């Protein structure tokens, strides 16, 4: 069939011809790689599919139209917008209540695509009342394999309803959705768990108010349990959610720590996947930016030597996150905690990173060195620390920084050199 | 010092749209 034949059949008074034409259009959209989406939109068929969605007298044409609209809305933002401007959203929301499960689930998938296009269409799908019918579909006892696949479809759509920012999802909708996400987190299906963790991670990515919404439900312990998963598809979103949560207040970070997340981070800080490593090191840096009891928990879990290893031998992005972890540690830590950090061998890797080309990183490293020196002063071992820094080659790097183009670097390194490395002894 | 919020990226952020094929 051609688009011309489809157009001729769809404007026919015979329902069977309309159905065959809709089947041909759906087959173009579902079976052809690089489908003719733009030609189909230019043919003006979107209003026709939206109209067929309401033909309860013929469920097949409903199914075919919902499928065609799904594949149209699965492309660019303008194609999804063509779907939205044709009036597809309310028709699909109403089709959610179709007695035939496959039709309702095709409507779920279509709405998921539309909402995944962006925050505007997401808020539109929410505004036309999709959440209640979707949750009604998600309250049914799913005990079959077909029910499992439909649950995957529904969870994916829900996660797209939790996604994107500027604006963030309306708070009323997020609170309407959260209980279902908490329930879904207790399923055994890996895809359902992954999609649910992704929804959680979306909801936690923002100001501390959204983190508080997620945390009050009580999911953090189960999020940590999933963080300990051997499935990367489940661990990755769970780690993103935990990381977002520890960017918040001290009490939210403490919720995460009491859930036992740190006990998983050894494995995460040496993970083969460099993205997982960088994410875990960033999370650790936000944890070491916390209270002294939280730094003490980082110490109790034996994570400091691991962080030294990462700072020493990891890729530069993970080394940058490790630099932030170290500087936050030495900014908020006790003298004993900073001494412990020194005994684990932080000086040489931290200092070797002063050859990096990132000026901000160099300033952060110099700030960490100053914190370490101030702890030493409190102990009266500033001289021993000076000798340590000199013997690992650190004095060379600080002196070289006194010739840096950036004046902040120059002033910082000069301050350190004038304060601890410009000593004069006149002994009798 | 400071908590550092997440920076915009898509390391493995899920797919936004899916096409149904047969």
């Amino acid at each position: 069939w051609t688009v011309d034949d489809i157009v001729k059949g769809i404007n026919s008074n015979n329902l069977e011809n309309q159905l065959q034409a809709t089947q041909a259009a759906r087959k173009l959209l579902s079976r052809e790689k690089q489908p003719p989406i733009d030609h189909i939109i230019r043919a003006g068929l979107i209003p026709k599919f939206v109209s067929f969605l309401g033909r309860t007298d013929c469920s097949p044409i409903q199914f075919e139209s919902a499928w065609a609209l799904t594949n149209i809305a699965s492309g660019s933002s303008e194609q999804t917008k063509a779907v939205v401007d044709g009036g597809a959203i309310p028709a699909l929301i109403s089709l959610l209540a179709s007695p035939h499960a496959h039709i309702s689930e095709q409507a779920v998938w279509a709405l998921g695509n539309i909402a995944g296009d962006g925050s505007v269409f997401r808020d539109l799908v929410i505004k036309y009342g999709a959440i209640d019918p979707l949750l009604a579909l998600l309250a049914v006892p799913d005990m079959s394999s077909l029910a499992g696949g439909y649950l995957r479809n529904l969870t994916w759509t829900l996660s797209n309803l939790c996604r994107n920012k500027n604006p963030a999802p309306p708070l009323d909708a997020v609170e309407q959705i959260l209980p279902t996400l908490v329930r879904l987190l207790h399923h055994n299906d890996l895809e359902v768990l992954a999609d649910t963790c992704w929804a959680i991670s979306y909801l936690t990515d923002g100001p501390n108010e959204r983190i508080e919404m997620v945390v009050k439900t009580g999911v953090v312990p189960h999020l940590v349990k999933l963080l300990g998963s051997n499935e990367l598809s489940i661990m990755t979103p769970a780690l993103r959610a935990i990381g977002n949560i520890v960017t918040g207040t001290d009490e939210q970070t403490q919720i995460v720590i009491d859930a036992g997340a740190l006990a998983v981070f050894p494995s995460l800080l040496v993970h083969p996947k460099t993205n997982i490593q960088k994410e875990a090191t960033w999370t650790m840096s936000n944890i070491t930016a916390g209270r002294q009891d939280q730094i003490q928990q980082v110490v109790n879990h034996g994570l400091v030597p691991i962080l030294v290893s990462v700072l020493s031998k990891a890729d530069f992005k993970t080394q940058k996150e490790a630099v932030w972890a170290v500087t936050n540690y030495t900014s908020g830590g006790t003298v004993e905690q900073i001494v412990y950090l020194v005994h684990c061998g932080i000086i040489e890797p931290l200092m070797n990173l002063l050859t990096a080309k990132d000026t901000k990183i160099i300033l952060v490293i110099l700030d960490a060195i100053s914190n370490i020196f101030q702890a030493a002063e409190k102990l009266g071992e500033t001289e021993k620390l000076s000798i340590m820094i000199e013997e690992c080659g650190g004095l060379d790097k600080i002196e070289a920084l006194q010739n840096h183009e950036n004046e902040s670097v120059y002033k910082a390194s000069l301050n350190l050199i004038e304060k601890y490395f410009s000593v004069e002894e006149e002994e009798d | 010092r400071r908590k550092r919020k997440r920076e915009w990226d898509d390391d493995d952020d899920p797919p936004k749209k899916r096409r149904r094929l047969d």
